[PDB]
């Protein structure tokens, strides 16, 4: 839901009063990707145990 | 070359090292991308 996926693009085209909204959409979307990867790897580690 | 230098290739901002390439690019292609879809090569705006 942001402008672009590159963090070096939204930091150069907008103001820090304006770029705080687009960075927040990229942090929350990428934090759920790491929470999903750890959760699926923690179940596969119990099957190999 | 061979140093971690900041980049400004006409809007392309990044950080990395510079090395002479080996492969062939198309004469109308400006740059390339890897499997992870980030910048892996670039063409200078002054010399070819």
């Amino acid at each position: 839901g942001a402008i672009s996926s590159v963090l070096n693009d939204i930091l150069s085209r907008l103001d820090p009063p304006e770029a705080e909204v687009q960075i927040d959409r990229l942090i929350t979307g990428r934090l759920q990707s790491l929470q999903t990867y750890v959760t699926q790897q923690l179940i596969r580690a119990a099957e190999i145990r | 070359k061979n140093k971690c230098v900041n980049f400004n290739f006409n809007g392309l901002t990044g950080t990395g090292v510079l090395t002479e390439s080996n492969k062939k690019f198309l004469p109308f292609q400006q740059f390339g991308r890897d499997i992870a879809d980030t910048t892996d090569a670039v063409r200078d705006p002054q010399t070819l």
